[PDB]
């Protein structure tokens, strides 16, 4: 009656059929057996990153013992699930946990060597001290108890390898994660349990799509359960949709629906409406950027390829660098793109390369090495991208930072890899890197394509995609630019109930004054402000203007007036 | 040190008796704790003499093994060759660079013997795994066939090929095993016959049959011995390569002897 | 049922109705009942701020259970609460064993509920949990959960998070108007929708410590109880709640009203109560701040970027100290950063602090770390003319887009702050060459984005009496511990002007010059005698100096 | 560096990759030797190695393939043959 209230019987549990049908992994079961059948120091310890099935092997061994498929000196051993959470728990006196541990050990060693033991997460064995989890160390190194264990890499290194004289009595069985094919096998094996739990049906194409997506989009957890969780989530959602609501099985696109419902990635198979928007892109993007027909087509084709299913899965979704004269709409094109495929202008990650004129300032987007001031905080860019793995990175005017920051993008591009302080890795495989510039400044396409070459390197220009050149502002279209600006102003005038009656000559004089050939449309927003907003502010707080009045404007011989 | 506490009261009640040498108290503790627990209490450490124990070399580990090579050979119903001892005592020092010599060497020999005993069980390795895999692919192709779907057409057409091409290898390994199992009747049967020839030479010399004495000593008996020798081999006792298989399965560095399964791959590496 | 003495039920008392209906938040209930219906990673956890409705959601689910609407899997399954403040060194694990064994031998799916279990988690419930016999539904706050369930847990693989941030004004209004009759029979006075919405908006705006769904109910019930006790007005109204909010915070019921007209019309001498003279400057600044919050300027700009220079000691800072006082309800808000050390090319990184891993990183920049917290300050800039022509680029970036970047990586926001760039230029010119020097020294286009560039007008030789008079009205409070009143006499008071001006640092010394003199010259009388608390202490102008 | 005779096999490898990546939507291509050698004939400028060939494959096949694929008419299954034209190549 000693190991009767501090232990269960995993073997009897498996006999009652209430365990899951492990599929595969015969190498590791054979290794565990040929270790557990030794003469002295027979204690295997299953080691591997968390989630890959380190207990499943022990349930497999239990099932195999119950079925009778083991060698001669392993039949009828009744492996036991020991636990220490219920031995060190209730004890407030001197030497009380010792009586329980000694009773358990005594009950083991009285019976013959047929009580093979199993402590899970045995990194909880070194504590209990205050000379605990240490008296248990003579029996270990003599083959009295077997003590199958299971611990993560991190916990193992942190808790045991500081106690070398105890680590010697153990044996490691590196349980590596399985590949996609083995994952599909395991999923197909387990399908029936969930198909019975949730009264639905599950398709093999759905299983394959789950095992393929859960490897390309959730790159922080591991496979044999990262996949199963999606199937469970989709089955539950379909169940809830069936019930409570006055073509009843999961499909290979509900899994994509889930894996897009979190992580934000739009991974799917082009459900309806989305295709209409993509086909209707060049023009839908034109309402915010007028001109530059050459560039919009390129970015649009990039998005089209990436979401249609023809694009190298391990490389960014595009690495464009467009440059041209000042004030033409480069940053504005990038912002309009981000507004298109997010409808959130502040959901992109822009970094101003104008600040990094100094060498050492690169540490902000990387981090600091171990042993320095800001280490546990990480890197700005890496932190911003590790979450929200769908943003649109931007590099404002990358001509200032002296030619050393060009040696981080050099491998950010072409692989979507980056490593921060802690030694982690992040994936840029589904972002759109965009980096403007101002080389040229008037020169022809063959006088700026020399500036690019003489400023950057071949190893760099070879990485990024087409080098788009931006044309100059056509003297005609500024009427539509002023139209856009007045529309934005009217949108700002919506808390009240004002409108405007802008006249054609006023609009013409506006587009005529404040577009000097060297700076483009930049001195236009400030002019609109100082010529409309302030004039109205002096005219609203002092009467003579009230909300509702369709305020007209005039083209008086002097500066514009109402 | 901390026998019973609450403020030190216990664990030093033997500190007076130690000095006068009443009790003798031989003890053995690790090295990176004698300066973590005891050395902190130099009032008590003073009563202890230290006997540093350095790790032995390969030449002495070989002897330790040669002496210990009976307990395992008995506990497992197998035999062990001295080549295995030497190869283990060498590889355990070359590759497993985390533990110390008298133990990481014995572990290899022990695991090798355990595996060999597990193979004298019903079937040897490299066939049980293939038959398990065949049964898996069978139970999978059976339940994937009833797919009222179209995406299962090209996914099932390859599973049939894989099942067939693994069952072929199963049958081939089976036939080779039956050959090697039926080969140990003649080689040994001749002796069952060779022993009869030795009785024949005994009786030839009993009867004064000199003519048969040499006909058996230089004819029949040696001729039967030569017949067994016939062709030099390219499984009842461990060898100096099962050690390599263990050191490859653990600390996954591959250190076998290029068992003809991949030497073609190595000679092909370029193309 | 053996040890049900540290546990309360939710379905039993639901069979009577001693709970409150929780109309609203019907998404969270569906999310929870969906999570609790899986096979792995079930038993969710509710994550949100305190008093947000964590207990309200689980009770609403309990009531939907006792009615019967959920899937029949979860149907016919009760819930039991737990209180951990009753369990707690030791024997807490013993009672934990008792209750867990009770649940275990119950042999069913009797769901549990453990509030603020971040004190419980340890290794004693995971072997029970990774077997599938119990279902625990917990709750805690966000950062706390991030503490006890991430570092020492290794259990987060079996807990599902659920987020409940906060209801809005319109939602808590519906909550209140749903929960009104209960009090109309508890006390019973009367209720008005005006009172409800006033409580909601005023609590949201000014009680910035607690949160909405309980904060509103607290104020409403307090006002109702006060108006029931007042009978020692048979309705509650907007004033009937503004009085309570005033008694709570300290700010009277007056200013707790419309915050645009009755405020932007107070830009009058309410400034001139602290500043003296310079009415032109006060009027210009008041117009600038009035028109800035109209609602037509761009949404990314400082609330004001004007500067004022000239003679010192006239109260240049005092204007700003009074300005921050009136607007942000505090004069300990402005932050003065001298532009003196910033005379070197490299030291411009001092007010930001660029890299992680170098000398000044943890201290942050002088400007940002004092703005990202308290984004309501009024930054001052002494001797803007001596700052190197590189910080002006930073200033440009500030007043061209209301944001900036520190070194840590954060983004600081400037769209509701006020910039003030003091100086000392214009020592010789009245209004003719001072503007030319300001144009020539600074970049003449950077000044364009600035607001009015007014210069403080000198102090009238008469108009030092007003400043010194406010000074005397103040210092009259000093000796209120013994009620010794003070004398006034134009010869004496004007005697301070010509002997305390010293026109190179205005009235800097005009506080110490008079305080040390009068105080420490009378401090001996205050111990010897000669005065008691009705005496004018007549101080006179002796032939040379100020004796008594 | 690379020789124009060596870029043909690189073209073959890139096309094998693209077909293996397309086999996820049960498509495949049939490329004619005209286009197969045209692509390598556009492996110009022996200063940028062999990446221009990859960007060329993208710009010349992937954009049109996606444009067709998300506009109907290329429903899953049937293979499409690519055939050269005077300057570009059509499908
Ligand atoms: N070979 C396998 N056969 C069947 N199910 C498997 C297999 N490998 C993994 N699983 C399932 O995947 C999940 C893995 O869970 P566990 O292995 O119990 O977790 P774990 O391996 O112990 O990792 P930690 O350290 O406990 S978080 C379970 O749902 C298993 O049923
Ligand atoms: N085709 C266009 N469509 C819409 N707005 C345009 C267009 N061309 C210019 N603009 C406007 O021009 C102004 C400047 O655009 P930006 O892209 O922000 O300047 P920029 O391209 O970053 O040039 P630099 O080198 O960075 S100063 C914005 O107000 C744009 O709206
Ligand atoms: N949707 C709702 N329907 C009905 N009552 C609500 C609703 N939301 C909030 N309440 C009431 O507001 C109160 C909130 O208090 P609690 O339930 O203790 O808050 P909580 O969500 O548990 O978080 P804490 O612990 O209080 S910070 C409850 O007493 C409810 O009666
Ligand atoms: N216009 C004024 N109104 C009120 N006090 C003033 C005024 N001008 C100067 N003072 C007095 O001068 C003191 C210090 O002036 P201050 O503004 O701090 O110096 P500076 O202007 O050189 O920065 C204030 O505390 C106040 O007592």
């Amino acid at each position: 009656q000693a190991l009767q209230k501090y232990s269960t019987d995993l073997t009897a549990r498996a006999r009652e059929g209430k365990l899951d049908p492990v599929i595969g992994r015969d190498n590791e079961i054979r290794r565990v057996v040929q270790v557990l059948s030794r003469r002295t120091k027979n204690n295997p310890v299953l080691i591997g990153e968390p989630g890959v099935g380190k207990t499943a092997i022990v349930e497999g061994l239990a099932q195999r013992i119950v079925a009778g498929d083991v060698p001669e000196s392993l039949r009828d051993k009744t492996i036991v699930a020991l636990d220490l959470g219920s031995m060190v728990a209730g004890s407030k006196y001197r030497g009380e946990f010792e009586e329980r541990l000694k009773a358990v050990l005594d009950d083991i060693k009285n019976s013959a060597g047929q009580i093979i033991t199993f402590i899970d997460e045995l990194h909880t064995i070194v504590g209990a001290g205050a000379d605990a989890g240490n008296m248990i160390k003579p029996m270990l190194a003599r083959g009295e108890l077997r003590l199958v264990g299971a611990t993560t890499l991190d916990e193992y290194r942190k808790h045991i390898e500081k106690d070398a004289a105890l680590e010697r009595r153990f044996q490691q069985v590196y349980v590596g994660e399985p590949s996609v094919e083995d994952t599909i096998g395991i999923l197909r094996g387990l399908k029936d349990r969930y198909e019975v739990h949730h009264g639905v049906r599950i398709t093999d194409s759905a299983l394959v799509a789950a095992a393929t997506l859960s490897d390309r989009y959730i790159t922080a957890r591991f496979l044999p359960d990262k996949a199963i969780d999606l199937v469970d989530e989709a089955a539950s959602r379909l169940r809830m949709e069936i019930d409570s609501r006055p073509k009843e099985e999961v499909g290979p696109d509900d899994i994509a629906d889930v894996v897009s419902a979190w992580t934000g990635i739009p991974a799917g198979r082009l459900l309806e409406g989305e295709t209409a928007k993509l086909l209707r892109m060049e023009d839908e993007l034109g309402k915010r950027v007028i001109g530059q027909k050459a560039a919009v087509t390129a970015v649009s084709d990039a998005v089209r390829r990436s979401r249609a299913g023809v694009s190298d899965p391990n490389r960014p979704t595009g690495a464009f660098m467009f440059l041209g004269p000042t004030g033409v709409g480069k940053t504005e094109l990038a912002k309009a793109l981000a507004d298109f495929l997010f409808d959130d202008e502040r959901a992109m990650v822009r970094i101003d390369m104008s600040e990094y004129g100094e060498k050492h300032t690169v540490a902000r987007l990387i981090g600091a090495p171990p042993g320095y001031v800001g280490y546990e905080a990480g890197g700005q860019l890496t932190e911003a991208v590790r979450r929200r793995p769908y943003t649109v990175v931007l590099f404002d005017e990358i001509e200032k930072a002296h030619p050393d920051v060009f040696d981080v993008l050099l491998q950010v591009l072409d692989e979507g890899r980056l490593t921060d302080g802690h030694g982690r890795t992040v994936d840029f495989r589904n972002t759109i890197l965009i980096l403007t510039s101002n080389l040229g400044s008037g020169g022809s396409a063959e006088q700026v394509l020399a500036a690019v070459r003489a400023t950057f390197k071949p190893e760099f220009i070879n990485r990024l995609d087409d080098v788009l050149i931006f044309e100059g502002l056509n003297p005609e279209e500024l009427v539509r630019i002023v139209d856009i600006q007045l529309a934005q102003l009217g949108k700002r005038l919506a808390q009240r109930r004002l409108q405007l009656q802008v006249s054609l000559p006023a609009k013409r004089w506006l587009a005529q004054r404040g577009f000097d050939p060297v700076y483009g449309a930049r001195p236009l927003r400030r002019l609109v402000q100082q010529a409309i907003g302030d004039q109205l502010a002096k005219m609203l707080l002092a009467g003579q203007v009230h909300d509702g009045d369709t305020v007209p404007v005039n083209v008086s011989p002097d500066a514009d007036s109402l | 040190v901390g026998a019973g506490a609450t403020a030190m009261d216990a664990g030093n009640m033997i500190k007076p008796m130690l000095a006068r040498g009443e009790l003798r108290l031989v003890g053995a503790t690790t090295l990176d704790e004698y300066r973590k627990h005891i050395e902190k209490d130099a009032a008590l450490e003073r009563r202890f003499q230290q006997v540093y124990v350095g790790e032995p070399s390969v030449e002495d580990t070989i002897g330790i093994l040669r002496g210990l090579k009976d307990r395992y050979e008995v506990h497992h119903g197998v035999r062990i060759t001295d080549s295995a001892l030497v190869a283990a005592a060498t590889l355990s020092d070359r590759y497993i660079t985390a533990r110390f010599l008298p133990d990481k060497a014995i572990d290899l020999v022990d695991e090798a013997a355990s595996r060999l005993r597990m193979e004298i069980d019903s079937r040897p390795v490299e066939i049980d795994e293939v038959e398990r895999l065949v049964r898996r692919l069978e139970i999978e192709e059976m339940a994937l066939s009833k797919e009222e779907d179209e995406a299962s057409a090209e996914r099932l057409a390859k599973l049939r090929s894989e099942l067939a091409d693994q069952k072929e290898k199963l049958a081939e390994l089976t036939t080779r095993w039956q050959n090697e199992k039926n080969a140990i009747e003649i080689v040994r049967d001749l002796k069952e016959q060779l022993e009869a020839l030795r009785g024949e030479s005994e009786r030839a010399e009993r009867d004064g049959d000199l003519a048969k004495a040499a006909e058996l000593r230089y004819g029949r008996i040696p001729e039967v011995e030569k017949k067994l020798d016939a062709a030099l081999p390219q499984k009842e006792e461990v060898g100096p390569d099962d050690i390599a298989d263990v050191v490859s399965a653990w600390t996954g560095i591959p250190a076998g002897r290029l068992l003809e399964g991949e030497t073609a791959k190595l000679l092909r590496m370029e193309d």
